[PDB]
């Protein structure tokens, strides 16, 4: 019912297989249940979509599958072909059609399309009425010749608040998105901002309205991708235990470096298992669920690992 | 020690907020900055913040020789940084863009 | 090919210096932004027609390079093709014609001298 | 016997040991001897220059010694204790020494002491008489401690006319390195700025005549590490041939990406084979180094390699 885990979705160097397949045990551990695969500085995610796994590649993405599995997680393989597919091009939707053929013989059966970060080309002008209908279409194109896989993820261009043309109730690109965008498909947000103070009970329901449906949080409260200096080891706050019974999901993008995540990851554990059974801050404190976390992670500097 | 990682998540707490430790320095600092019988309290004042400066390098050299180099090494960077600044802050208180750039500068923006 | 090559290290040649072919659609540039009456109109649009020529080889060179044999070079240096890639679209295109940083260190230095 | 190869001596992600051995490959193949170990943020070189190897970094470090070892390749071991040594404390230096110790366990027979980007503290103040003495003093006991190594080197504070006070022929701090360091540990420099964009024969006349010998230039030419839009492909120039029977040897700190510095090494070859037999720009051209470079480089861009 509910898609709650981490997203390694920052700018930056990715993550290892070894420190993925630790997150994995960690996830286990803290009741936690999905991953969903999309660095940004993964060329093969991002700017070079296109191109197709080699030998050694594919063995590890097998590895790290069979590993996600193994630990009862949901891996999700994600995509962003957004910075220049030519969605009108048959070609297009062939290279992502066998893109994604070749990871779901890795063992992969949860995939994600995100359009986010990304003006029409005169070809899509012609064959799409706009950019909401061109990625809707092709998102609902490749989630059924992949078979309508029980979890499927959409990212909209326009993903928090502040990115809505011209607010988030009157956007046609939303509408457009809710309307014609498969009930089974589901659409990721980050909230009334990128990096949202808040999410309010109230901002939500007002989304699930345009989009017609509970969408999925792509948390960046504790991502430090966007500032060299910043690094976030608070506890998970701003979102209301409330707000579990009115999403599909909940998963946070948190700091580039590995080993700072473990206050990010425990806090939402403690958030999630907190209200996990609910009706459509009384049950949670960051405060208290902080001094949990600190008291966990302490015992773990002790112990001793080698660079 | 406990009081040490939460001296650590006050310092490095989230984007919008800073921990209570972290706000309480830079709140007393920002006190001391504004002052020149009544001296003897911004003395005491002085001396309460240069003893605060002196803990938080304690708990940094601290975390410096944890057994877990793992954890370690992926921070000890941000605190390598704010370690520079804590004593600079006491020591205070004690007294281009290649040819895309040569390009996008010449277009609107 | 070679001329891909000369090209390319023209774009990214030497911290006080750009490469001959650099340094030449650089100068053009500038040119065709600081220019019935008078028929200087031919010239200006022979120089930019000529300018979009040049913004279509250097970029049919980028995708040319990104399917190279070797992923191992091009994963190193595709970052910074990506970019200049970007910025010659709008140079192109024209001539057709976080906030409160560094967090609790950052907050400290801003009430220090220096 | 001169000194010519490359010292990956830069800030960001140091380069993987993989990557080091095909270096010593290419350096060999291109008739270079020497590599400098300096990685700015490998935090056993720096940051934590204390800390001592582990077994699994021991093994890692021995393999690429026998690496350099089995290409003709010298590989020089540095460490900057200059951001928080205390240089009258016996138990610093001790430290310095055991460590040094371990790196020579590994196979290493040439060392390198950095006090380049680094204002002394009271017992310094007791002890030494000046900056220059404190360096000196620490950098000729461990000399000496190692017996004497063949190949010892040293980077000053003051390391570029721009970072000389007052003046390069006039700097009290030159003045006792020239003076007071022993005559068999070398001196690098990297010409009139940090990063010149020449380096006049008459500057390391001026130098030479302080410091009491020929130097090693650190070249910072192809450095990338100051401006994350910044990539060097150009030839190495600005360095007139006549350098060559005027310094010890010259070591290229290039780009941060290990495959963008073809073009920097190989055209470093070709300038010092031009003329590698000295006397006391006509043998080398910029341009033409380049026309080769980026033949022979051209070649490799065609074979098959994934990542």
């Amino acid at each position: 019912r509910f898609l709650c885990g981490v997203v390694e979705g920052f700018y930056g160097r990715p993550w290892v297989m070894e420190q993925r397949k630790e997150l994995f045990r960690r996830l286990q551990k803290w009741e936690l249940n999905t991953y969903l695969y999309a660095p940004k500085d993964d060329y093969k995610h991002r700017m070079f979509w296109r191109e197709m796994y080699s030998v050694e590649e594919a063995e590890q993405l097998m590895t790290l599958i069979s590993a996600a599995r193994e630990y009862e997680i949901e891996f999700i393989y994600a995509i962003s072909p957004g910075l220049d597919i030519t969605f009108s091009n048959p070609k297009e939707v062939s290279t992502l059609k066998r893109k994604l053929d070749q990871v779901s013989q890795f063992g992969c059966r949860s995939f994600a399309l995100l359009f986010d970060d990304i003006n029409m080309c005169a070809a899509d002008k012609e064959v799409f009425s706009s950019f909401a209908h061109a990625q809707v279409s092709i998102t609902n194109e490749i989630y059924q010749y992949l078979g309508e896989p029980e979890t499927f993820l959409f990212c909209p261009t326009e993903y928090c608040g502040t990115f809505c043309y011209p607010n988030v109730s009157q956007s046609p690109y939303l509408r457009t998105v809710g309307e014609k965008l498969l009930p089974g498909i589901e659409v990721l947000w980050t909230g009334p901002k990128v990096v949202s103070k808040e999410i309010p009970v109230e901002s939500i329901e007002e989304v699930s309205k345009i989009i017609k449906r509970a969408p999925v949080i792509w948390d960046n409260i504790h991502a430090n991708d966007y500032d060299q200096k910043r690094l976030f080891l608070g506890p998970y706050k701003g979102r209301s235990t409330e707000l579990i019974p009115r999403l599909k999901g909940v998963l946070t993008n948190p700091n580039c470096e590995f080993e700072a995540n473990y206050v990010a990851i425990h806090t939402l554990a403690t958030w999630y298992k907190s209200n996990m059974n609910g009706v459509r801050d009384v049950l949670y404190s960051p405060q208290m669920a902080l001094k949990l976390a600190l008291t966990e992670w302490l015992q773990e500097f002790g112990v001793p690992h080698q660079y | 020690t406990l009081e040490d990682l939460q001296l650590l998540a006050d310092l490095f707490y989230l984007p919008y907020e800073h921990g209570p430790k972290g706000a309480q320095m830079l709140r007393e600092f920002q006190w001391l900055r504004a002052n020149s019988e009544k001296i003897e309290e911004w003395r005491s004042r002085a001396a309460k913040f240069e003893e605060m400066c002196g803990l938080v390098m304690g708990m940094f050299t601290r975390l410096s020789n944890c057994a877990n180099r793992t954890i370690l090494y992926d921070m000890y960077s941000y605190v390598w940084d704010i370690k520079s600044i804590m004593s600079m802050v006491k020591s205070f208180v004690q007294w281009r863009g290649g040819l895309a750039g040569e390009f996008q500068r010449l277009l609107p923006i």
